[PDB]
Parts: C-alpha cells; structure tokens; sequence
C-alpha cells in the first residue's frame, strides 16, 4: 500500500506519457473519459457538479472543470518527490472539498477506479499497481477529514 | 552552396523544432492557415482557388492546407539525401503542372510563406538557410510553370 | 471505430516510432519491404515507381509520401470532420490502380510490423483501431 | 494583438520554461523573488500560505499552485471558451485578498522574466509573451 | 552563391587567424591594403574618402578611417551566424553609404577585389570560395538600395 | 591614471570578454540589462533600435555595434591621435541624441560590471577598467 | 639536379604525406587552393576547368589528375630514361597556355607548403631539388 | 549497387594493398607491362599503337604504361565519391575518343586485365568486386567509343 | 623584403607552432638537428658549446637562445628602427666565428623545415622573406 | 623547496598567461620598458648606463629592452628543467661579469621587477613562487656579481 520510490518514478512516467504541457485538449479527453464512468456507476455523483454543465460534458463550462482537476492531479503528481510540499497541497485539495457539501469518502473510491480505467487507454504500458499505490497516497490525503 | 548538408541540417532541425516533442500532433493548421495567410497577401493568388476556397473553417481546406504543409514535411525533412529530394520534388512538380493557375513567381511566394510562419513561430529560425533551401524547394516544384 | 483514447497511444507511439526513429526513408522502405513480404502480389502493383529497385530516388521517395501522408492523418485523428475530407481525397487517388480488401488488410499488417519493433510500447488493438479507421476512409 | 502565432510560440516556450517536479520550485522561485524585490510590499498578500519564508512547505504547495493554473491558460490559450472560464473561477478566487491593480502588471513581469531566464533569451518574443500573458491577467484582475 | 553554413564557418576561421581584438596596428595594416589596392584600380575612388586623410594613408585621421571599416566588416562577419541581427546591421551600414554622395554598387566590386585581394596575404590557408561567397552576402546587403 | 599598464590589461581582459559570434550578444545583453535597470529613464533614449525589446533583431544588432566601437577604442588605447579621432566620431554620433550626462557614468558602470561577470573578478583590476574606459567617455560626453 | 639520395628522402616524404593522407581529392584541391592563395594570375588560367567552384566534379577531377601525374613522376624518379619521357610528354600538354617560369616556380611553392604540414620530417632542399628536376621537364 | 561504396572501398583498399606501403615507388612497370602483355593477349590490339610501340624495354612505352597505370590509380582511388568519378572518366573518354583504334569492347579488355593482374599479384582479390568496379571504369572511359 | 602582411602570416605561424609546440627545448634542438643534418661543416662550428652532445644541459640551453633570440626578432619584425638595432647587435656577436653565406642559408633551411610540420597552414614565400629580412641584419 | 615544479609551472603559466594568444607580438617594450622604469627606481641604478642611455623612445634601448626581457623569457620558461636552467643562468652570469656596473643586489632589484610588472598587469599572479623563482634566477646572472 506504500506508495514507494519506485513507484512515483514508475507512475510520473505513465503520466509523462499520455499527457501535453502544451495542449488542454489531450487533458480533456482523458479527464471525461474519468467523468464518463465516474458516473456511469454513481448516477447520483453526477449531481455533485451541477456547479459545471455536467449534463453536457461537451460543455465549456464542463470542459474548464475537466482542466481544473486534471491539473489539480498533475500538480499533486509532482509533488510526489517532494512530499513536505505535496502534504499542504492535499491538505489544501482537502478542504476544497470539504467545502463542497456532499462529495465524500466513498466517492474517491469511485473516481479511483474511475481513473483506473482511463489512464491504460491514455499512457502506454501503464503500471497498475504503482498507480493505484501513489493515486491512493494523494486521494487519502484530500478525501482525509472528508 | 545551395542549401548544403548544414543548412538543410539546420533547417530540418528547426522545422521539427519547430514542430517538436510537445507540439507536432495538434494545430499544423494554425501553422498552416498562418503559412496560407501569408502565402495569400504575398503571392496576391486568390483562395477561391483551394478546396474549400480559403475559409480557414471549411473541413475541405483544412484537409487541404494539412495536405501541403505535409507535402512541404516530406521535403524538408529529406533535403540531407540530394538524390531522393529532386525526385520528391519533381513529382510534386508534376501535380501542380496539372493545374491552370500555378506560376513559378507563386510557387517560391507559398514558399517563402513557410520559412516566414517559422521563423515567427520559433525566433531561432536561421533564415538565411530557410531561404536558402526554400529556395530550391521552390525550384524542384515550380520547374516550368 | 479509432476512440478518443485508442487516438492518443497511437499519436505519441507513432511519433515515438516514426518520429524518433532515424532517416524515415529508412523506416519507410522498411515499410513497403513488409508488403512486398507478406504480399508479393501487390510488389508489381507500384509498377509506376520504380519498385524494381527498393533502393532507387525514384522509389524511397514514394515510401516516403505515404509514410509522409500516413504521418498527416495520425495527427488529423481528433479532427473528425478534416480527417475525413483528407480521406476521401486519399480515396480518389487510389481510385484508378485496382485494390482488393486483401491489400489494405496486408498493408496494416506490414505497418503493425514495422513499428513494435522501434517502441519499448506499442498496443495492438488500440493501433488495430486506428489502422481501420483510416483503412476505411481510402478504400470505401 | 496575442496571435495564433503567440499563442503557439508562447504554449511552447511554456512547455519548454515549465520544469517537471521539482525544478517548477526552480522556475517558481524565480518569479517570486523578483516580484517581492521590485516589489517587497507585495510579500503581505500571501501571510496566510508564509509569504514571508519563500521556500516554507506552505508556500511551495502555493507557488507550486500559481504555476498550475498559469499553465492551463497557456494550454487553453488555444480554445477560447475555456480559458474565459478558467480565469473566471481564478478571478473568484482573488476577488476576495485586496490585491493591489499595479500587482498583476509586476507578477507578469516577473513571470516574463522568469521564463526567459528558464528557456533562455534565444530572441524571447516579449511582443507574444506580454500580448498573451496580458490576455490572461484580465480575466483574474479586471 | 549561397554563403552557406560551412562557408562562414570556414571564413570566420580565416578571419580568425590574421586578428587581433587586443590591437588596432595589425587592423590597420589590413586595411590599409585592402585600400592600397582599392584605389590603385580606382583612383577616382579614392575622392570618395576626401573626408579622411586619404591623400596619406600613413596619417592618423585614415588610420582612425580603416579601423572603422575593418571593425565593421568584423561586426558583420560575426553576425554571420545570427542572420535576422546581421539583416538590420547591414540595413543600417547601408543607409550609412547611403548618405555618402557618390559611393555607389559598382565600388563594392572594385572593393570586393580589393579584399580579395589582401586576404591571402593575412590569413593562413584562405579559402577564396568561402570568403568571395560570404563577403558578398554581406556586401549585397550594405550596397543594396545604392 | 590609465597607465600603460592598464591599457594593457584593459586590451586583455577586454579581449577575452568580447565573446565571439552571438557570445557577445551574451555580454552586451549583460551590460544592456543593467542599464536599463539601474536606470530605467535611459531605455527610452533607443526607441529607435527598440529600447523596449532589449531582444529584438533592431537592437541587438544597434547592442552589437556598440561593443563594435567600443572595442575599437580598447583596440586603440595604445596609440592615443587615432583614438582621439574614433571618439570624435562617436561623439558626433551622440551628439544630436538627448543622452543625459548621467548617462555615460552608468553605461561605463553597466560596462565594467558586465566584463567583470564575464572575465571573472579573479581580481579584476577597477582602477584600470575604470581609468581607461573613462578616458574613453570623454571624448565622446564631455 | 634532384639526386640519387635527395630522391629517396622525397619519394618516402611524399607517399608519407600524400599517400597516408585521407581522402587525395582534399589535399588535392588544397594544393590549387594555395597555388591561387600564392599567385592569383593563374587562378584564371584553369578557366576550362570549373576552376569558378573549387568543391565541384569537374574542378575537383582535375586536381587529382595532377596530384596525380605529379604522383606518376616522383615515383619515375629514379628512371632517369622513362620520367624524361614522360616529363616531355607532359611538357607538350602545357604548351597551348602561356605560363611563364613564375607560375612553376609558384607552383612549387604550393606544393612545398601543403606537404610539410602533412609530416612529421621533411627536408626543405632535397625537395627543392626534385620539384625542380620535374619543373624543368615540364616547362623548358 | 554496380560498385557500391564497399565494393569500391574493397578494391581501393586491395588496389592499394596491391601497392602497399613496401611496394608502390619501384615497379609499377613490372604490374604494367604484366598489364599491358595481359590486355594484348586479350583484347587483341596491336601493341603496334602505343608510344614506343609496346617493348617492355622502350623508355617511351615505359613512360606511357606509367601513364595509364597511374590514370586507372586516379580513377580507382576516387571510386567511392560518385560525382567526381564520373567526370575523371569523362575526361578520360575524350582523351580516347581522339584517338582512332579505341574500341569499347577494347576499353573493357584493359580494364579487365588491370582486375586480373592485380589478383594474380593480390591472392585475394575480391575478384567480384574488381570486376564490377572496373567494368564502371570502363563505361566512363569506353562511353560511344 | 619581408613586407607589412608577409609579416602577419609569419608572426602568427611562428607563434602557432614554436609558441604552442611542447617543450622548446625540444624544438630548439630539434632546429639544430638540422643546421646540421644539412650542413654537416656547421656541427663542429659551435664546438664552443657543448655541441658534442645535443641533450646536454649546455648545448640545449644554446638552441633556446637562438629560437629565443629568434622570437625576439620575429616580435619587433614590425618595428623596423628598433629590429634593425637589435639586428645590428646580433651581426656583430657573429663576428668572431667565421661564417660563410653557406651557413645562414643553410640556417633558414633547417627553420623552415622544422616549422611547417608543426602548424596546418605554413606559407613558404612570405617565410622564406622574413627569414631573409633577418638573415641579412645578422650577416651583412 | 626554492621555486619547485609546481611553482615555476605556475610562473611559466602567468608569465606566459601573461604573454597570452592575444599579446605577445606587440607591445613586450610597453611591458618592458615598464619593467626598466621600476628597475631603475628600486635599484637606483643609472639609465645612463644602457645602450641608447634609456629613454624609451631611443630605438637602440628598445632593442635593449627587448633583448632583455628575452632572456628573462628564455629562462623562465625553462625552470620546470633544473639542469638547463643552471647553465642559461650561468652564462648570463659571464655576460654580466663583462661589465662593470653590475651588482649582485641590482639584478635581484631587476629580477623584483620582473615579477612586480608581472603582476600589475596579471592581478592573479602568484606572487610568492614569482619571487620565489626570480629570486633563484637572481642567482644564477649575479653569481658572485
Ligand atoms: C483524487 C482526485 C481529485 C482531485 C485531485 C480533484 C481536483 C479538484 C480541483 C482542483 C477542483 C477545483 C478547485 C476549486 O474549487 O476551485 C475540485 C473541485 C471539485 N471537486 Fe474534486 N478532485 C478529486 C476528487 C473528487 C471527487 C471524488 C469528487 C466527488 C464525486 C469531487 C468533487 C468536486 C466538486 C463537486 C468540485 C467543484 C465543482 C463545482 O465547481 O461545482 N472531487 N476538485
Ligand atoms: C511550396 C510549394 C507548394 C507546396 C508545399 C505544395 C504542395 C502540394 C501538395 C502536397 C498537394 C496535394 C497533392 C495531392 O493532390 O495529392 C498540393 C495540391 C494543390 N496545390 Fe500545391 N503546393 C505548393 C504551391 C502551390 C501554389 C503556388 C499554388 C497556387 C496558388 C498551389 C495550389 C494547389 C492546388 C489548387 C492543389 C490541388 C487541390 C487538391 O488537392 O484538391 N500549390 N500542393
Ligand atoms: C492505408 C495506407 C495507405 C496510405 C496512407 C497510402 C498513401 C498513398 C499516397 C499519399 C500516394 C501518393 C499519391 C500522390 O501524392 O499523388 C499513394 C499512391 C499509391 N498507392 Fe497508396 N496508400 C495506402 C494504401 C495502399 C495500399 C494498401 C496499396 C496496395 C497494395 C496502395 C497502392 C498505391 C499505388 C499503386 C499508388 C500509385 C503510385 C504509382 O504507382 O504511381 N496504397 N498512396
Ligand atoms: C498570472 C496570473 C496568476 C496566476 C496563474 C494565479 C493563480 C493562482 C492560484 C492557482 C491560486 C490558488 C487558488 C486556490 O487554490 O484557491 C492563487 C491564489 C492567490 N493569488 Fe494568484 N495568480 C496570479 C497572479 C496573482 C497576483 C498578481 C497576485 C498578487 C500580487 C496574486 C496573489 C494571490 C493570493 C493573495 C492568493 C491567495 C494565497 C493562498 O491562500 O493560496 N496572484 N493564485
Ligand atoms: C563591404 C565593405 C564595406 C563596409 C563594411 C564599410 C564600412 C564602413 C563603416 C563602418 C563606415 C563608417 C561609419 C560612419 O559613417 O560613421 C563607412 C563609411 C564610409 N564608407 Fe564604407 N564600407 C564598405 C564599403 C565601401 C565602399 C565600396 C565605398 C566606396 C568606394 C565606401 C565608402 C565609404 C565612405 C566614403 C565612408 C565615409 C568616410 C568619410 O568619413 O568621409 N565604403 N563604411
Ligand atoms: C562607452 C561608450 C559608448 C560606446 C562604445 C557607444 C557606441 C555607439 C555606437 C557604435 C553607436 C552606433 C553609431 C552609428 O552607427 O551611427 C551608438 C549609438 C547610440 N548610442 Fe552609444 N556608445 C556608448 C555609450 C552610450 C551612452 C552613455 C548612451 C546613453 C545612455 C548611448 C546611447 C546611444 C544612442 C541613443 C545611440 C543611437 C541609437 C541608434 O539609432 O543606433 N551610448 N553608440
Ligand atoms: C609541376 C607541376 C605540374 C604538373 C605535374 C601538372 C600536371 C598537369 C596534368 C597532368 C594536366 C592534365 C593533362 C591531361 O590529362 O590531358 C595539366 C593540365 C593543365 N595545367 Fe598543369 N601541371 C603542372 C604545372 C602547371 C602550372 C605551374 C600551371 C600554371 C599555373 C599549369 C597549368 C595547367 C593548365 C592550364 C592545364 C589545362 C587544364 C584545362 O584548363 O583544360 N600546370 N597539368
Ligand atoms: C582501362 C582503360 C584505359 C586506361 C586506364 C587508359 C588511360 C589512358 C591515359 C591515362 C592516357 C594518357 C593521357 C594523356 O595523353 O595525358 C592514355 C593514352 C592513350 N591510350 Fe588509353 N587507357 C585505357 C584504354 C586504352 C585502350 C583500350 C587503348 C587502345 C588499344 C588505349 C590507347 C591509348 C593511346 C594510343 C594513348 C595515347 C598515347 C600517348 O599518350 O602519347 N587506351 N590512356
Ligand atoms: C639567423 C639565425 C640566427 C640567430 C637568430 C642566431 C642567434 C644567436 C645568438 C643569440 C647567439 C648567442 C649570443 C649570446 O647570447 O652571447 C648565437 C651564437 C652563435 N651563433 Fe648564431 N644565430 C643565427 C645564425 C647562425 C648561423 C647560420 C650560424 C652558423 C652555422 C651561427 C653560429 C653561431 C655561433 C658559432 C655562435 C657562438 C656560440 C659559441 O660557440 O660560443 N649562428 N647565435
Ligand atoms: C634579471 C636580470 C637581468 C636580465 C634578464 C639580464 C639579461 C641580459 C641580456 C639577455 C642581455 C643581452 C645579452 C647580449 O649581449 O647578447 C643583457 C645585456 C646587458 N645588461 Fe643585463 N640582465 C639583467 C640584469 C642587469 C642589471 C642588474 C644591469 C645593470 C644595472 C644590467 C645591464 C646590462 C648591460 C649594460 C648590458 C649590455 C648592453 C648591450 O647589450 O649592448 N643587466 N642583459
Ligand atoms: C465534472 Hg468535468
Ligand atoms: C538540399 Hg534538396
Ligand atoms: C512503392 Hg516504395
Ligand atoms: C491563470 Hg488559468
Ligand atoms: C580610406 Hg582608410
Ligand atoms: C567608443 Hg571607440
Ligand atoms: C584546376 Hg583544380
Ligand atoms: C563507384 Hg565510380
Ligand atoms: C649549438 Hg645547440
Ligand atoms: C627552477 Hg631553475
């Protein structure tokens, strides 16, 4: 379960790959194809984002959210080396979703997985176990006190 | 002389640096509309000439524009291998002959717009070889015309 | 028939093949090699150019153009509307020389041999996807 | 003005400035130390994430953040609806500190710069970097 | 005609060797030939520089005159490999001869010459090619619009 | 004052900072990006050559071709009546220009400090750069 | 003129230089290079032979052909009766363009610092002597 | 492929390992007359056609094998940089077409005797390679004769 | 006779190739090898230092002042009033020893062919000029 | 101990550091007459007393000059060599002991001002081998002087 050297190496790989500094597109792709299934097996999840046109992924508004959190993970990806930083940057993701009346545990256990199916049809030759090891380290730290 | 071993070097260098690992595989046609643009206002040619006619939002001369950046690719990319440009080109060549429309004074113009669109993307840009290559580019396509 | 996704392993595979690979002309003879391989019929079927000789100006610079037009389609992938054009207008130009099914499902057999070897990742159907989706658009 | 060429050299120029990991600290670091030398009365807005210790573990996570966001605008420069959007929540999310107008014109200068020092001045194009680096500060500061 | 990218490699060597950034003296002589010559297949010329001490190349204010040039044919060969900065360089020495009544193409082949001249004389194992090749794409640029 | 001597060290060091191609665009960058700083008010004196883009074809080359003189000058330093004529000259070249007096002060601090970084200050001899190089200004200010 | 002794010094010197050099065609042109560099007259004076470009076929080609024959001879050194006929069969090759005795004797002043730069050991007279003994034969 | 570069390689290195560093600067008459008694067995020609009329002993002749051993040296040694040999031969082929008694079928007599001298001397001999390199060498000097 | 640019050429190559050669100590025997592997007459004309042995402490420390003394000349080539003097004190330390015109030109042999195998570029003439240019002043 | 290897390589590098591919071929006078200059006022010692007398426009004393500084050059660049060194001393020695004038505490003042010199051009300069060797070669010219 200890998300090991090894495996932030491993995972910021896969996620080197499968991913664009230079364009939001490749992100948005990937980020509702997460939301796709996220839903898809928690309906009422979906409800959590009428703040965003859920109901129409397609949206901008919706898309703009997709860029939002992608890069909230890839800014948490990163700090996976520097972990002093990362624990105040969870810390922070937290509370923003403390914030947000609803969303709880449980439901980072849903986008887990959801995340789980995604990213082997994004990055090439993906690590399952070191992304599920590291994806827990930050997703414990945000749903934490959740 | 004539665009050496370096220039084409250099060129194909900075094309692809151009169109390098964190770019080639999205907007060739914001290059590309960009190199058409500039291609247009030189050359003084008119777009309703192109499939599509111009209009940087018709699905046709996307296509097309991405057809001619790449023809352009193709080129570039090979200038090292004298041999094999001259044949590439000439065929080229040979698809524009079959067209009313092409003068050799427009071929360099869309020539000279690519050179142009990359040096405003990537500041770099050594222009002085770009033209100078471009420059034969121009040769093996408007051969003629 | 190519998703969303199934684009995006193929876009950077192929460039991580195609693109980081040495002389294209190389990899694109290379290609062509494979058709003729595993597809002697088609060999004579490039008559036009200079495939007697694998080696000559005249023929590289077809491997080229393909591997070349091969490379403005990965990339148009996403574009569903320009692809589709660039397609069609790919279709026509293979109109006149004669092609069976057998070809087009031969070619995406060299090409899928071609490129594994030049990645340290390459997925199958993902490219299997895409190799159709674009199969398709030349032929009908 | 912030062409589609800008937008295309600058997403680049962006990529290339944008480290990974740890060397984003790097570039961070940079355009924080400048914009509290030009200038120091600006270090008070953030007592909150420890303006005063630059290289605290709050203010990493922070800077760290600045840079985030910053880099979905340039990789939404592209496509426009986005962007308005993404600088709207950003702009919600400074409406509150009483941050001062003449700081968004210093933090892209500060930003400018500490992009060039990364990438290099190999003919850094200051036309596209502020044209576009000012279409983004609208939104956030107005 | 293409001074290509091994040509002003290949001339700034030359141009290397037979200079001195530390002493003006050595300067001077090149210069001094290249105008010794200049003139001797141009006595017409030679007015142009009425402005400078020309009746007696070994004065001052002409030795002051040929360290101005030959400096600017070295600020140009220089910018040999940053063409856009090397474009508004000779832009600019251009208009300065411009300015200058008189002075027009046909002096920058005689002058041309007169380089080609001197060089061999200066610089170990010149190539003739490379120099006649480069000094020309700069020389194109400074006469240009005269 | 400039002795000598100091011309003579002044000719090295001189040499040996005067880069070599776009290696000099390095140092003159340096002495530019000083200037400007200690003394903004003065970037506004080149509108012409784009004072503002310090990075720009138009001043780079105008960057350049002021190391171009000033190398001369260095280069000359030893037989005095040429000298005196290149400054003239010079002088009469920023004559017309507005340049303020306190201009040429900075601009030799902005120098010598520039070829301090650049050589190294294993000891760097200021007493001489600056000796020389004012001898320099002289006749071009006065 | 060139001796039994001052001929070995050069026929080794020369195969230690020409011969382990790389590729003839440099140094060949670089010896013209220097004849040009040392007598520009004459540069002229191979106006029938690309002489404009120094990097062509034709240019190049020719060159060689003296590096060459100039190969062919110190190597006849030593036959007093075949390099005479030989050197007169190469006179007459010369007698359509005008060269006067300051072009040979420039020619000889390319060729001897083009060498000596190629060697660890060269003796400048023993040289002499020879390029003198062939000047000879081939002018008058 | 006719005398690709390691073809060419291979026979400029056996040429001159033919002539190595021990041999080449005594007897290249020896190897040429062995020539030249080769090529008119062969090719038939009357030996009473050259410069001193043949006789291994004739200072004249001498001077002429040395001659043309020494034009096939320029060639083969210049083999591998295509350009420049074509022109070499060029130039050879006008020198013969001045004369009348040359003959192509001639031409490749003496350049396959050149090959075949040089393998009874160098053992090994590439004897493929030779043979496909010279009968180069013989189109350029032999072209329309 | 050694002219304002023949000047430069020397005064580089000079530097170029005693300047960055090893040790000189080297080169300067390595010169008088040669004074007298060509003019074996001049060996026993030093015979005052140690000249019997050529890596003796005495007779290398003769060699350097010549290549020195010789590099102090080459420096002031361009100061003709002050080389002319230092010239003119150098003829008359020749004075004693008897020397033919035998012996200096015999001297700028063993020079000019220690040199050019030091350096990649060597022009002949414009040495040969200077050398004399100096040769001169130091004999009559 | 006494100038060592490492001292006098030091030394042999600033002093040629000093003479560096950029100087030496110029202006050794203007570094030698500077040298003179300070010889003349820590030694006491009369300019009347060289050739010219002096004067560093006298075009005999520059030669003078030149001469010198020379020597000096000969044998610093040669104290990495102990042997050699002791002799090209001694035989300045003998050329100094020709004349009378020349004190074993004055060629230790021009042999200080060597290095001094040295160092206001070369700020570097480590003046303490330079002192260390001058001074050893202050041994060698004033040998019982
Ligand atoms: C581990 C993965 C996750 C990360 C890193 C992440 C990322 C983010 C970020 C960066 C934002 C926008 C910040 C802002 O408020 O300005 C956000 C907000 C939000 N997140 Fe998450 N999140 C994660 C998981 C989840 C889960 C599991 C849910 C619940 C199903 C959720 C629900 C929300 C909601 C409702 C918003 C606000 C959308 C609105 O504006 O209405 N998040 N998240
Ligand atoms: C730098 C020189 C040029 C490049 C890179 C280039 C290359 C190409 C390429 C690659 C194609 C597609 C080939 C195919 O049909 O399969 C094409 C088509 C075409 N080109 Fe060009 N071209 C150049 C200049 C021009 C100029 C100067 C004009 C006229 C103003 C022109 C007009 C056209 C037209 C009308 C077509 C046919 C439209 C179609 O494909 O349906 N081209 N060119
Ligand atoms: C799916 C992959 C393919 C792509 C992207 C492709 C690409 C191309 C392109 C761009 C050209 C040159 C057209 C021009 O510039 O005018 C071409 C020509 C041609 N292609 Fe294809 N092609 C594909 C499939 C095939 C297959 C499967 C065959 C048959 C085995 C085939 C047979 C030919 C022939 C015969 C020509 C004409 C060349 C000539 O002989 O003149 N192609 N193709
Ligand atoms: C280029 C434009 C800018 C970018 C990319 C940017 C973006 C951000 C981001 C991503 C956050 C964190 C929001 C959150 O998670 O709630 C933030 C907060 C903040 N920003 Fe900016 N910002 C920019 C410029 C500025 C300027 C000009 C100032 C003032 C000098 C400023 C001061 C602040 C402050 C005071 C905070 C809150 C500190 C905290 O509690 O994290 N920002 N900014
Ligand atoms: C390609 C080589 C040349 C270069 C780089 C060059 C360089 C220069 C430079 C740097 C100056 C001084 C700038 C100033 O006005 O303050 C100048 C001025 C001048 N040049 Fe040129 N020049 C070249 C060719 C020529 C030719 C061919 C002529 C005509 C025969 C010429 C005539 C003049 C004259 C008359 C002056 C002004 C002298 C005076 O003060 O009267 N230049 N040039
Ligand atoms: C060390 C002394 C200096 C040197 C080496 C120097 C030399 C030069 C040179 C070579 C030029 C170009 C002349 C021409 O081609 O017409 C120039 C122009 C100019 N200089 Fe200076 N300069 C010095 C200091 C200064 C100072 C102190 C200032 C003011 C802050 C200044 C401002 C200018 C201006 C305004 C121009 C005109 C811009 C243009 O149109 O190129 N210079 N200088
Ligand atoms: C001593 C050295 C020389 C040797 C061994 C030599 C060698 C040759 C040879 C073998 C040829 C080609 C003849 C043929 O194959 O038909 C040739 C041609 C020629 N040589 Fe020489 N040569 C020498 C001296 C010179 C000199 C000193 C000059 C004048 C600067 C000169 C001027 C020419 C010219 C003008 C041609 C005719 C090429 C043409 O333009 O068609 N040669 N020489
Ligand atoms: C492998 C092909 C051959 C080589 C290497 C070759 C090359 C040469 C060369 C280098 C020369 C001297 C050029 C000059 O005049 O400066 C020459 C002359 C000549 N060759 Fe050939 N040759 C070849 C074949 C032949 C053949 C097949 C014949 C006739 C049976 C022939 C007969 C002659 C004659 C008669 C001359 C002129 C005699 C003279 O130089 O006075 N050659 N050849
Ligand atoms: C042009 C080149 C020459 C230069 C620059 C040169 C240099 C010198 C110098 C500087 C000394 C030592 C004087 C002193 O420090 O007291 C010397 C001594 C001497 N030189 Fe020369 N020299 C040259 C030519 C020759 C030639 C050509 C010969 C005769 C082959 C010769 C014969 C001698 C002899 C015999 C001595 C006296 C050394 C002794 O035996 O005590 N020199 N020369
Ligand atoms: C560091 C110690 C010294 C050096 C490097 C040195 C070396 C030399 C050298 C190289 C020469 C020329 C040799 C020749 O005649 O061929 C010379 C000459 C001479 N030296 Fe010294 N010297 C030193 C100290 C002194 C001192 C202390 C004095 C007296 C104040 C002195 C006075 C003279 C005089 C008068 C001559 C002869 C003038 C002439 O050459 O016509 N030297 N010295
Ligand atoms: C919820 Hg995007
Ligand atoms: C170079 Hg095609
Ligand atoms: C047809 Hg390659
Ligand atoms: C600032 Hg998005
Ligand atoms: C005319 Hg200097
Ligand atoms: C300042 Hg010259
Ligand atoms: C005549 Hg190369
Ligand atoms: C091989 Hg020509
Ligand atoms: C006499 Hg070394
Ligand atoms: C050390 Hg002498």
């Amino acid at each position: 379960s200890c998300c090991s050297s090894e495996d932030r190496a491993n995972v910021m790989h896969n996620w080197d790959a499968a991913w664009s500094a230079a364009y939001s597109d490749r992100r948005v792709a990937l980020a509702q194809a997460v939301f796709a299934s996220l839903f898809s097996r928690d309906a009422a999840a979906q409800g959590l984002f009428s703040g965003v046109s859920a109901d129409n992924p397609d949206s901008a508004d919706f898309r703009a959210h997709c860029v939002r959190v992608v890069n909230g993970l890839d800014v948490a990806i990163n700090m996976l080396n520097d972990p002093a930083v990362l624990n105040e940057q969870l810390a922070h993701l937290s509370a923003q979703h403390q914030a947000r009346a609803g969303v709880a545990a449980a439901h980072f256990d849903v986008m887990a997985e959801a995340f789980a199916e995604v990213m082997p049809q994004v990055s090439s030759c993906f690590s399952s176990d070191s992304w599920n090891r590291c994806f827990a380290r930050i997703a414990n730290g945000i749903s934490a006190g959740l | 002389e004539c665009c050496s071993r370096g220039d084409a070097e250099v060129v194909i260098s900075e094309w692809d640096q151009v169109f390098n690992a964190a770019m080639a595989g999205s907007s060739e046609s914001a290059v590309g509309v960009a190199i058409f643009d500039a291609f247009f206002a030189s050359s003084g040619v008119s777009p309703s000439m192109f499939p599509g006619g111009g209009d940087s939002n018709n699905p046709e001369f996307l296509a097309q524009v991405s057809r001619v950046v790449s023809g352009a690719d193709i080129a570039i990319n090979s200038l090292t291998n004298r041999a094999t440009c001259d044949s590439l080109l000439s065929h080229l060549n040979a698809q524009h002959r079959a067209i009313s429309g092409v003068t050799g004074a427009a071929v360099t113009h869309l020539s000279q717009a690519i050179s142009s669109v990359v040096a405003q993307v990537l500041p770099s840009a050594h222009i002085d070889a770009w033209e100078y290559c471009m420059a034969y580019i121009a040769a093996g396509i408007g051969a003629g015309l | 028939v190519c998703n969303r996704l199934e684009q995006i392993l193929v876009k950077t595979q192929w460039a991580q093949s195609y693109g980081e690979a040495e002389n294209r002309a190389a990899f694109s003879r290379d290609l062509f090699s494979e058709l003729f391989n595993i597809q002697g019929s088609s060999r004579a079927l490039f008559s036009g150019v200079g495939v007697d000789d694998m080696n000559s100006a005249a023929f590289t610079a077809h491997c080229l153009r393909v591997t070349g037009a091969l490379n403005r389609l990965i990339s148009q992938l996403d574009q569903q509307a320009t692809i589709n054009a660039d397609l069609a207008h790919l279709a026509g130009q293979h109109a006149s020389r004669n092609l069976d099914a057998s070809n087009f499902a031969a070619m995406g057999q060299a090409v899928m041999s071609v490129v594994p070897t030049h990645l340290d990742c390459f997925n199958q159907h993902a490219w299997g996807e895409c190799y159709e989706r674009i199969a398709s658009g030349i032929s009908g | 003005d912030c062409t589609s060429l800008n937008r295309l050299l600058v997403k680049r120029q962006w990529a290339e400035a944008y480290g990974e990991g740890t060397n984003r600290e790097l570039l961070g670091n940079r355009i924080w130390e400048d914009l509290f030398a030009n200038m120091p009365d600006a270090r008070g807005l953030f007592s909150r994430v420890n303006g005063n210790d630059i290289d605290s573990s709050e203010f990493q996570a922070h800077s760290l953040r600045v840079l985030g966001g910053l880099d979905m605008c340039v990789a939404s420069l592209d496509d426009v609806p986005v962007l308005n959007a993404l600088l709207a929540r950003l702009n919600s999310q400074h409406d509150s500190r009483g941050i001062p107008a003449a700081g968004y014109p210093a933090f892209v200068a500060s930003a400018i710069s500490a992009v060039r020092a990364t990438v290099g001045a190999r003919s850094f194009d200051n036309d596209a970097w502020n044209s576009c680096m000012n279409q983004i500060v609208s939104g956030i500061s107005g």
